[PDB]
């Protein structure tokens, strides 16, 4: 697609594992979104797997971290 | 290096505009003293005009070779546009603050001011010395001091400038007229440009030296150039089919065997997605540029004769060369046509003036087959005049696409018939090879509109005389990539964004301009130097010069003969009528700057008579002849030329009165007993002992009252008398009251130079664009 | 050759104290330096993923901060 009219526009996140694009609306936006396809189904397990997947989204909303560093922990 | 010449066309930019700082100044004024008629010195000083840099070299030859080196020097000073508040110092002592139009104007205003015998007419005259600004008609009017041959040079750049004026409905008339009046591209701008905006045109007018006519080396790297510039412009296909899913769905029509699609037949060869963008981009680029194609195809393939058959009826057979256009015409009637209703084999010879398509029209009798084998024979450019460049389009029935309906209905009646001579899986290869064209009649009345769409627009982006003629090299054709392009488009239109229209544009222009502006800088200089007779001088070296500054050609692999050729019809044009006019003004007073020169002298009279000195009050008195008169001349031009020694030397021994001509140098002296002693007279026995002439150097006697021994002259009466004298002139007087000019001009312009650069344009949706008819191209499902 | 050989005695030297910023301040200009090159002539690919050459021009368009960036790099 490149021509005299036209741009690439390529950009470099520093840190894009800990950004706050990324805590609460990411795994909202998902948890949301298996909550539309627990009525579109009508079989008893493929609820079942996608409440599931819901329940590991909740569990890392808030999830702590266990870094060694000489006597402490 | 393909990826050079290119390199090549975008570096070529538009003419070096020249604005001029200075005035143009050829003469200057200077202090000399004077002597009254008796000889002695007034206690007063005169202001005489004198030549600036005077360096005038010796021999009546070497003056013609210094006005041509003139030539080019107010050649390269004239500007294209001229400001004059730029050039305007501030005049030190006015009636009121005014300014002069030159540094050196103020100074030769300063120098009589301040001076102390100038007399106060003169002085008034400088103080009621200023401009005068009209507002309303944006001019000025600014004084000067200038010669009378320097107010004709500086006139002359005045009155002839490169600016007309720039409204926005003369940038929308920049754009080509095909391109402005189409419906899929619109044309948008945003800002408009005051009334003092101008701009300089360019000089679009077509070749007049007639480089496709013998002059075969030069047409073949002009038209590569413009192949180049053509292919990477002519825009590049993107969704087409895959491969993969174009293989398989053609390998269940031909009942192929597993794991050998490319082994069992050779069908499938060479099918890539590389090959079809190759294939659109040399069909489009061959016939802008007009580079002849040629074909190359294997025999023992029956898939790529059969769309072979499709350039034929598309692209003019005048393109292909004739050594490969047979030979592919050939081998379809002997395998696709001719065994298809049994008749004999052609018996076809070499050199033969008829084409194998142009024979078996009155052979055959079918009358479906019949008539797309004419519509091949008599498939030609149309030249036609649009915008004043030939350009020459395709025929209504290639545009429309209506040329397949014909070629689908012949094809789909040959796969009809059934042939005796052949064996019956003869006749099964190709009535499945038949088909696979047959089921493509939907997606190929869409690609005989997309190639006469992407032509047609291109075409309008070209200034340059597109003449159709056979050139030496041929760009390659493969007719391989032609099978995969025909099978493995789409129904996706591409037309070509307007910003590489508007660059498409630029490059032609500035490619033609700059190809017109070395036509006249070449024949300016061929018709002054035989105006100015220049019998030693040869021009190998001005248009060695001028290949140069075109930047596509090289000087290595011209000859000494094909620049010879070029310079014979470099004289035959007319010169510009900016360029003449400079020139017309120095063949005027060409002897007014020769003769107001102290380094020369324009030859000797001698007579061998006492004659009385002429008195002027310059030089006190001074032996020199104003008009050469009663006297026998000798030209040492032609003495020199041909080294004839004979009449002069009997003319100096015999004590004969003679008057040499020529540009000549002499010393000059001041003494009174170099008279009384006769040192004129002893000159030109060298002549006589030693046939060169090419030193001598007369006497020039000058006996005025701060000459030593002047109390001889004043005691005794008598008038100084000598025998030989010069023939010189004498050099004018600086009149102030008489000199001033009023130079006229504009006060503000803005001059641009890139006029595309303000339109912003836009393509509408590919899915829905036009063809030259109503209805839209690649409608077909 | 001579050019590796003024790399490798940059890298040899300055590598037995530096062991934290070396890596990082020679491979930085790398995302600038790939934005100055002019095209003339490339591979581009189909909607479905084949090869295909074009051989257009595209000049490179660079801005003045880019050259106040590069030179403090």
């Amino acid at each position: 697609f490149l021509s005299n009219n036209s741009m690439v526009l390529y950009t470099d996140v520093s840190q894009w594992d800990s950004s706050q694009h990324n805590t609460q609306p990411f795994r909202k936006g998902i948890i949301m979104g298996l909550d539309m396809l627990a009525n579109m189904t009508n079989d008893a397990r493929v609820i079942q797997t996608l409440n599931l997947y819901k329940q590991t989204q909740i569990n890392l909303m808030d999830s702590y971290v266990q870094i060694p560093d000489g006597n402490v922990i | 290096p393909k990826e050079s010449i290119l390199k090549k066309l975008e570096d070529i930019k538009p003419e070096q505009v020249k604005k001029q700082t200075k005035l143009f100044r050829i003469f200057e004024p200077r202090q000399l003293p004077v002597y009254r008629a008796n000889g002695e010195k007034e206690l007063r000083n005169r202001w005489y005009w004198k030549l600036k840099r005077d360096t005038l070299p010796d021999g009546d030859y070497d003056v013609r070779e210094y006005f041509l080196n003139l030539y080019d020097q107010v050649l390269t000073e004239m500007p294209d546009y001229l400001l004059l508040k730029d050039m305007a110092v501030e005049n030190k002592n006015s009636r009121d603050a005014g300014k002069v139009v030159d540094s050196e104007t103020a100074a030769i205003c300063d120098a009589i001011f301040q001076d102390e015998e100038t007399e106060g007419v003169v002085r008034r005259f400088i103080a009621e010395m200023r401009q005068r600004v009209q507002a309303d008609r944006n001019v000025v009017n600014y004084p000067s001091i200038l010669h009378p041959i320097d107010h004709a040079f500086n006139e002359y750049f005045l009155q002839h400038q490169l600016v007309e004026p720039l409204n926005n409905d003369i940038i929308f008339n920049y754009i080509p007229e095909r391109i402005r009046n189409d419906v899929n591209y619109i044309l948008n701008m945003d800002r408009n440009l005051p009334s003092t905006a101008r701009y300089i045109r360019p000089n679009l007018l077509q070749d007049r030296l007639n480089l496709h006519d013998n002059f075969e080396s030069l047409w073949d790297t002009i038209t590569t150039s413009n192949y180049i510039l053509a292919r990477s412009v002519v825009p590049d296909l993107k969704e087409l089919v895959s491969t993969e899913a174009q293989i398989q769905k053609m390998s269940q029509d031909l009942q192929l065997e597993a794991l050998t699609i490319q082994s069992e037949t050779q069908f499938l060869t060479g099918i890539n997605s590389q090959a079809a963008n190759d294939c659109f981009k040399t069909l489009i680029a061959a016939m802008l540029s007009q580079r002849t194609m040629s074909l190359d195809f294997v025999t023992t393939n029956y898939m790529s004769l059969i769309s072979g058959m499709w350039l034929l009826t598309v692209v003019p057979n005048d393109m292909f060369i004739r050594e490969s256009l047979v030979a592919c015409q050939l081998a379809i009637i002997n395998t696709i046509i001719y065994p298809a209703f049994g008749m004999q084999r052609m018996h076809y010879r070499n050199g033969d003036p008829q084409t194998p398509f142009q024979i078996a029209e009155q052979q055959i009798q079918n009358f479906q087959v019949a008539n797309w084998l004419h519509f091949v024979n008599n498939n030609q450019f149309r030249q036609v005049v649009i915008d004043g460049v030939l350009n020459q389009v395709l025929n209504d029935n290639i545009r429309n696409g209506h040329v397949v309906n014909q070629l689908m209905e012949a094809l789909m009646q040959l796969s009809r018939q059934q042939f005796p001579t052949m064996p019956v899986d003869y006749k099964r290869s190709i009535q499945r090879g038949i088909l696979l064209l047959s089921n493509r009649l939907g997606q190929l009345v869409d690609l005989t509109r997309l190639l006469a769409y992407n032509y047609e627009t291109l075409m309008a982006c070209i200034t340059m005389n597109m003449q159709h003629v056979q050139t030496l090299t041929t760009e390659k054709l493969q007719l391989t990539s032609v099978t995969s392009l025909c099978m493995l488009i789409g129904n996706a239109t591409v037309i070509p964004s307007p910003q590489t229209l508007f660059h498409y544009y630029n490059v032609n222009v500035n490619f033609h301009s700059n190809y017109n502006e070395r036509i006249n800088d070449a024949v300016a200089i061929i018709t002054a130097a035989n105006r100015l007779n220049l019998y030693q001088k040869k021009m190998k070296s001005i248009v060695e010069d001028f290949l140069k500054r075109l930047q596509i050609f090289d000087i290595s692999r011209v000859p000494d003969d094909q620049m010879y050729r070029l310079r014979d019809r470099l004289r035959l044009l007319p010169v510009e009528i900016r360029r003449l006019d400079i020139f017309n003004l120095i063949l005027m007073n060409m002897e007014q700057i020769e003769r107001a020169s102290d380094k020369i002298a324009q030859g000797v009279i001698i007579a061998y008579r006492d004659m009385q000195l002429e008195r002027d009050e310059m030089y006190g008195y001074v032996n020199i002849a104003r008009n050469l008169d009663g006297f026998q001349q000798i030209n040492l031009e032609e003495l020199m030329r041909t080294g004839d020694y004979a009449q002069i030397t009997n003319m100096l021994l015999n004590n004969q009165p003679v008057a040499l001509v020529g540009a000549l140098p002499f010393i000059t002296d001041s003494s009174v007993i170099s008279l009384v002693a006769k040192l004129d007279a002893t000159v030109f026995a060298q002549i006589v002992k030693l046939r060169k002439v090419d030193t001598l150097k007369p006497i020039l006697y000058k006996i005025n009252s701060d000459s030593n021994d002047f109390y001889l002259v004043a005691n005794y009466d008598w008038v100084p008398t000598s025998t030989t004298k010069v023939y010189k002139q004498i050099p004018q007087q600086f009149d102030f009251r008489a000199s001033m000019h009023m130079l006229t001009s504009n006060l503000t312009f803005t001059v641009y130079s890139d006029l595309l650069a303000f339109v912003s344009a836009d393509t509408v949706e590919p899915i829905n664009a036009v063809a030259f008819d109503n209805m839209r191209i690649m409608n077909e499902l | 050759s001579h050019e590796d050989y003024l790399i490798a005695r940059e890298l040899i030297v300055l590598s037995y104290s530096n062991r934290s910023t070396l890596a990082k301040l020679v491979s930085s200009p790398m995302s600038i330096l790939v934005a100055l090159v002019d095209i003339n002539g490339t591979f581009i690919t189909n909607e479905e993923l084949e090869l295909e050459f074009s051989n257009k021009y595209v000049r490179a368009i660079v801005p003045d901060q880019t050259f106040d960036e590069l030179k403090q790099m």
